[PDB]
């Protein structure tokens, strides 16, 4: 890793998705990274978060934990390599220093084009204690989609872990019961998917309809 | 084992919100087991979000957790904000009003669910009490948005137009008499004998509880722990404002309700602090290249676009109507990147975890409800207890299925 | 001790208070000048229609909720000033949130949201309302919109606002 | 007295009110009893509601009111205790019984049904028998020419029994408790 | 029932007045309501207005009481079975209210979870825009079900009402043929 | 522990308390159907 | 034999006329021949159901008034030994909605006239 995080390529001028409306402005190549590791020193407690984290964990654990840090917009963020989720959970709920008790829930984001790491799932924590918060962010390609459940560390991440299933699929191995909680059981496909379609109908009008807004033209 | 039934709560019943599923096994009439069933009211708003672009996609996140879309609005347009560096050039009006309005719809969105909870205990009256105080609030609402429910008014880097003249004469009106009305909805149920005996010791959860299961709000609050996003990373300005963090140490359905009724004042006090420091200025960030084009004004044929602004846009100002142009019709672009942004909803945590791809269209929007977290206590807050205790410790978690399900 | 009687003493005042309720339909509430109650297409003070069919009102709405058709204005029929002018214009209220980003985005003033709010029907398709049941009613001093535009007067006097009967 | 106010809830408690309304309880069992129940069926369900509400509180005004005699501002009036005006004084007794009940329903929230049935055995009943105890002993003492006596005991046994009802209402339903003990959970520091 | 066995003399006539008379009036609602708009349905019952002033402040807890099913919010896929069989599980004459965008055709939220209109589960007789529908509104789309609760027909004036509705049905082109001016 | 457990599965056709919901793997979960129910 | 009664139900004439194209007057020469019985309205079409005698009924989806799948739940829930319910879905992810509706077969739209042929003729055999 090291290298920054291209999420999506994208090519032309002013965001067509396709061949583009003018000729001689679709050459443009500009891949979408999302902001890359941070330099060391990371803002505010951030620094003393990261610092009792690599004491906590060893040095060898640590690196083979921690996959990435990231501090964005004043937001701390940790790549934490999957496999190793449940032990840095632990170390970051009980550690006195860290004290992470409250972990907000789970949240599913697809990026398919981000090979080998398609699925992100997004860990909130706060800590009251200490007033302070971070998130964890495990990647899992979409080959296998399996992350650690963090039952056993957060039991909130339950239902949030199914929610997360039920709309992309991440099957969060060691989940109590990983059942879909907001589609019915019988559905196939997860919606939230960047490739399931929106499956909306054409809105009627008098003579005319308008597809939904997936399928009309669009500009990003 | 063989003597308990299992029964459907279900969607249609009169304190389950219409969507809500409690699926209870009582043996008698104890329930031994509590299952949840949830998404009856799902909706899509999180996907369907990713084909709007900003600024429209407040319309959506609105009608998640409606009865509080002044916070959904807010977490939006700060998620929005974050992302494009902007959170500190929001203009103060801007951010005094939306305090304003999200201590009003803490009132409102408090108003609702102890005029519910009332309902489904039997209280009445506290139902038409309460919606007489929140007509009061949505007569506000509608004047300053034109909208009763789910305001699109809150809009990335201010607010979608400045208060009408009338305003600040209808909310000091409201300081006014708020706390003398919401006074015969408290006499109604604060010390009333029959709410207490259905509301104390109901739906124990303790401190504990709320942290395994993450609850926030006035359930976590009702344990004692003065856990507030608006102290603890505040937001919007909240730290220029002088209010007390309601908490209560029953940790049971009546702290919650006392909560709920303390927060109401609360915020009386801090929308009065909002009027003292609400000064004239703009409501819409200054920067031309992201600020919201549109300049509502009335006129004898409605409201809609000044006609000063149209002069400026088809008359003279080229850049102008290029401007209004692609703001209206493509939007912002938001540079890339992730931001997780949470407000303290009347409910708890709403947190927001936005995540753009560099385009003009939300790449990802998740909202961490309070409601879907906290419906997870419903198994600790009804099993043991009466169906009819059940029913308080629900309606204490007071929640809103639209946020639970999105 | 009376205290946890106070809730008898509220209902049988309010007993005697007269009740708040607004009248309707009979006496119909006063709603906000603000709200955002059913769209309506305005014309230029000489009849001639706003909409230039710019489209960007159908643009901006997040629910697809209008349909914009523009089409020329010929000099033997002209309905708006300049080239533009919105022949088909329907608007699906069975889509309308009423958000109001419509006449955010209108560059003409052609669209605005009046204070009527009473509006249902029995039948899905009545519900699309065309350009003939949005349009203003033609005032006093107004014509018909097919006609000429004002003498010594070009698109940007009506923008400005420099057009009389 | 005593004895009208036992009546007077036990009277909501039989007519299905609020806020006893158990059977029904919409807030708690969607329709109650009378759930799968539609048409005149329902109807008639209701009426019976509707009737017992009447025909007990026409029995309270028989037993407490005097029945039909007119009240003191009438009861001056000559005939007003003859003829049909009786009916009208019947009536007027009648219906502030059912204005009772309405008003009730409109202030008190319902109760859980075991607690309904911990007012009927705790409070309704000790409260009524040990009434029927102090009226026979009055009555006896003041056919024996006691007087005095009775004047005092009837007193302090309301007295005391207001003063214990309150204790019921105060001591017994205690409002404080302790902590409790914290888990794996990991809980944060309360203030 | 046997008012619908009497013959369609001045007796079947006034029978099927007062009918309409009676049931526009005492039209119970059932306690049903999906999401923001039964917030709106509330408040329209709250004391601001006052849905009782029309005999309808009876929210039906039951489906067996309720007479009209205002849908009030959106349905989502999950939900529609739930809806038809609370629909089913009244008692005819039944009535549904499409309140607001959403439960009429989907409104905003046109995608995979939402049914696009309650009418594809249950017949609806009164559509209500809206997003919420302000209480007013509400109370005009009732009141528009009340004129037509009061003009519906009974026993052979129901058989030749219905057959003479589909003859004036099978006719109507579909709106996507209404080109009218459409380029 | 065992938080609120999984709710009875939601089919077309079938949604009442007796169904068990369905595991990733197609499998039926156990914790979904309470015990009792056959 | 015994001329195939089918009930075509849609407030759309297109979508009659569509369904009535692909299913000629035999489906297949080894078929009986087809009647159509057209219905607009939904009580019409409940009706006609009551009456009997249908060997299939189309009932589209999108149908204004009152959708398809709602006439097949309430046919199948209110008509004894009632014949075959054929849906028309308006989208793909009504199918859902399809299989709750417990239509025989589901066809979606555009009416593909070989597809509505194929399981008209599976639901007749
Ligand atoms: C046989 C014969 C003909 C004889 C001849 C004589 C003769 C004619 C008869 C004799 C007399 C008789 C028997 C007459 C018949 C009538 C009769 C007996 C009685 C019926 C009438 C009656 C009982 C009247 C009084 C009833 C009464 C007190 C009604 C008021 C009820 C109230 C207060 C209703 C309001 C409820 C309400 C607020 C409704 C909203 C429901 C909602 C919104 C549901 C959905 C929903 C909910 C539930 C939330 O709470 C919620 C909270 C937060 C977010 C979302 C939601 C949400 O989605
Ligand atoms: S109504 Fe306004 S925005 Fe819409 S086409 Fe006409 S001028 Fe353009
Ligand atoms: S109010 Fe909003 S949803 Fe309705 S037509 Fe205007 S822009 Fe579209
Ligand atoms: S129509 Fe609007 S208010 Fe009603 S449920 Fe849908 S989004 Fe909510």
């Amino acid at each position: 890793g090291d290298e920054p995080e291209i999420i999506a390529v994208r090519r032309g001028m002013f965001g067509n998705r396709d061949t583009g409306d003018t000729s001689g402005y679709g050459r443009l190549v500009r891949p979408v990274a999302l902001p890359g590791s941070t330099p060391r020193p990371y803002g505010g407690y951030f620094d003393a978060v990261m610092d009792r984290l690599a004491e906590v964990l060893g040095e060898e654990r640590y690196a083979m934990s921690i996959e990435r840090v990231v501090v964005y917009r004043d937001q701390l963020t940790i790549e934490v390599s999957r496999v190793q989720l449940p032990a840095v959970a632990s170390v970051l709920r009980d550690d006195p220093d860290l004290r992470f008790e409250l972990c907000l829930g789970v949240s599913g984001v697809h990026y398919p084009e981000d090979t080998g790491r398609e699925l992100h799932a997004v860990y909130p924590l706060m800590s009251i204690t200490h007033n302070r918060r971070i998130q964890l962010e495990v990647a899992a390609p979409d080959a296998d989609p399996h992350i650690p459940s963090l039952y056993a560390v957060y039991p909130t991440t339950d239902w949030h872990e199914r929610e997360t299933y039920d709309f992309f699929g991440i099957i969060f191995d060691g989940h109590p019961s990983l059942t879909r909680i907001e589609m019915p059981d019988d559905w196939e496909g997860h919606p939230q998917r960047k490739d399931y379609p929106l499956g909306g109908i054409p809105v009627e009008y008098h003579g005319a309809q308008i597809p939904p807004p997936d399928q009309r033209r669009s500009y990003s | 084992a063989g003597e308990r039934i299992v029964v459907n709560m279900g969607p249609q019943h009169p304190s389950t919100h219409g969507v809500l599923r409690l699926i209870l096994e009582i043996e008698g009439e104890i329930i031994t087991e509590a299952r949840c069933g949830i998404g009856y009211l799902h909706t899509g708003i999180e996907k369907n979000l990713e084909y709007r672009n900003w600024t429209q996609g407040v319309t959506f996140v609105t009608r998640m957790d409606y009865l509080s879309p002044f916070f959904n609005e807010t977490a939006y347009c700060l998620g929005v904000e974050k992302l494009l560096g902007i959170t500190d050039d929001i203009p103060e009006r801007a951010s005094v009003i939306r305090v304003m309005l999200m201590e009003l719809n803490r009132i409102s969105s408090h108003l609702v669910a102890l005029a519910t909870g009332g309902m489904e205990l039997g209280a009445m009256s506290a139902m038409f009490y309460g919606f007489r105080e929140r007509e009061e609030i949505l007569r506000v609402f509608e004047s300053i948005t034109g909208l009763r429910m789910n305001h699109a008014y809150i809009r990335p880097g201010g607010l979608a137009a400045d208060l009408p003249d009338d305003a600040i004469t209808q909310v000091r009106r409201l300081v006014e008499i708020l706390p003398k009305r919401l006074k015969d909805l408290e006499d109604l149920l604060n010390e009333n004998y029959i709410w207490k005996a259905r509301t104390v010791g109901v739906g124990y959860l303790d401190l504990t509880g709320c942290m395994a299961l993450g609850i926030t709000g006035p359930i976590l609050r009702s344990t004692g722990l003065p856990h507030d996003l608006r102290k603890a990373q505040p937001y919007c300005g909240y730290e220029n404002y002088e209010f007390d963090v309601i908490t209560d140490d029953r940790c049971d359905s009546y702290g919650r309700y006392i909560i709920r009724v303390k927060e109401m004042h609360e915020s009386v006090k801090i929308v009065e602090q909002c009027l003292a420091r609400l000064k004239p200025g703009p409501v819409m960030i200054s920067d031309k290249k992201l600020a919201w084009p549109a300049d509502l004004k009335l006129g004898p044929d409605g409201l809609g676009n000044s006609p000063e602004h149209i002069a400026k846009i088809m008359g003279r100002s080229m850049e102008g109507l290029i401007h209004h142009f692609k703001l209206v019709t493509e939007g912002i672009r938001v540079p890339p990147g992730q931001v997780y942004v949470a407000v303290e909803s009347p409910r708890g945590e709403l947190g927001v975890h936005m995540v753009s791809d560099g385009g003009t269209r939300p790449y990802r929007v998740h909202y961490r409800d309070p409601s879907f977290t906290n419906l997870q206590a419903v198994a600790a807050t009804c099993e043991g207890g009466m169906v009819a205790d059940a029913i308080a410790a629900v309606a204490s978690i007071d929640p809103v299925m639209g946020g639970v399900d999105r | 001790f009376l205290d946890a009687l106070a809730g008898f003493a509220v209902t049988l005042g309010s007993m005697f208070k007269k009740p708040i309720t607004e009248g309707y339909p009979e006496k119909p509430g006063p709603v906000a000048p603000r709200y955002h109650g059913r769209h309506q297409l305005n014309r230029y003070p000489d009849g001639l229609e706003k909409c230039i069919g710019c489209e960007l009102c159908a643009w901006a709405c997040p629910a697809d909720a209008i349909y914009v058709e523009g089409a020329d204005n010929t000099a033997d029929e002209r309905y708006s000033p300049g080239e533009r002018y919105g022949r088909v214009y329907q608007i699906n209220y069975l889509r309308c949130i009423g958000c109001g980003l419509c006449i955010e985005a209108c560059p003409t003033r052609a669209l605005t949201m009046t204070t009527e709010y009473e509006m249902a029907d029995d039948n899905r398709a009545d519900l699309i309302w065309g350009k003939d049941k949005l349009l203003a009613p033609l005032q006093e001093g107004m014509q018909a919109p097919p006609h000429d535009m004002a003498p010594g007067k070009t698109d940007d006097d009506y923008y400005l606002g420099n057009v009389t009967p | 007295l005593p004895s009208f106010l036992v009546y007077v809830v036990s009277m909501v408690g039989e007519t299905n009110r609020a806020p006893f309304d158990l059977p029904e309880a919409e807030g708690e069992l969607v329709g109650g009893f009378h759930t799968e129940y539609s048409s005149l069926k329902f109807a008639m369900f209701m009426l019976a509601e509707y009737v017992n509400m009447t025909t007990v509180s026409a029995l309270a005004t028989t037993m407490f009111l005097g029945g039909w005699h007119a009240p003191f501002p009438f009861n001056l009036i000559d005939g007003a205790n003859s003829g049909w005006w009786p009916l009208l004084w019947f009536t007027a007794k009648v219906w502030t019984f059912m204005f009772l009940y309405f008003w009730l329903r409109a202030t008190l929230p319902r109760l859980r049904y075991d607690q309904f049935m911990a007012l009927g055995w705790k409070v309704l009943i000790p409260v009524s028998l040990l009434w029927i105890m102090v009226v026979a002993i009055t009555r006896s003492l003041r056919q024996h020419g006691e007087g005095t006596w009775a004047a005092w005991l009837l007193t302090a046994a309301v007295v005391v029994v207001v003063a214990l009802i309150w204790g019921l209402a105060t001591s017994l339903r205690r409002r404080t408790v302790q902590p409790p003990p914290p888990q794996s959970t990991g809980a944060y520091p309360v203030p | 029932g046997l008012e619908e066995r009497l013959p369609g003399g001045i007796l079947l006539s006034t029978v099927e007045t007062v009918a309409g008379y009676v049931r526009k009036g005492s039209l119970w609602p059932a306690t049903f309501g999906l999401a923001c708009c039964a917030i709106e349905m509330m408040s329209t019952a709250g004391p601001r207005f006052d849905i009782a002033r029309f005999g309808m402040e009876r929210f039906s807890a039951t489906p067996r009481q309720a007479d009209l099913m205002i849908v009030a919010g959106r349905v989502s896929q999950k939900m529609a079975p739930v809806l038809r069989q609370i629909y089913d599980q009244m008692v005819e004459p039944k009535w549904v209210l499409a309140m607001g965008v959403c439960a009429s055709s989907g409104g905003m939220f046109n995608n995979y979870a939402v049914v696009q209109g309650v009418d594809h589960v249950v017949p609806v007789d009164i559509y209500l825009p809206g997003c919420p529908p302000r209480p007013e509104m509400l109370l005009h789309a009732i009141l528009k079900l009340h004129d037509k609760i009061q003009q519906m027909p009974l026993g052979v004036n129901r058989e030749e009402a219905i057959r003479e509705a589909e003859q004036a049905a099978l006719a109507v082109p579909p709106t996507i043929e209404l080109k009218g001016l459409l380029r | 522990h065992p938080t609120p457990l999984p709710n009875p599965g939601v089919y077309a056709r079938h949604n009442s308390v007796d169904v068990p919901a369905r595991l990733p793997d197609g499998s039926e979960s156990p914790l979904s159907v309470s015990t009792i129910l056959p | 034999s015994a001329p195939l009664r089918i009930l075509v139900y849609s407030d759309n004439p297109r979508t009659r006329e569509q369904v009535r194209l692909a299913l000629g007057k035999r489906i297949h020469p080894e078929l009986p021949e087809i009647e159509y019985v057209d219905v607009a309205t939904a009580p019409m079409a409940i009706s006609q159901m009551d009456a009997g005698g249908f060997d299939l009924a189309i009932l589209d989806g999108e149908a204004t008034p009152a959708g398809g799948m709602g006439v097949a739940k309430q046919v199948k829930d209110e008509i004894d030994d009632c014949p075959p319910i054929l849906v028309l879905t308006g989208r793909a992810d009504d199918a859902w909605l399809a299989k709750w509706s417990r239509a025989e077969a589901a066809v979606p739209h555009p009416i593909d006239p070989i597809r509505l042929s194929d399981a008209v003729v599976s639901l007749l055999r």
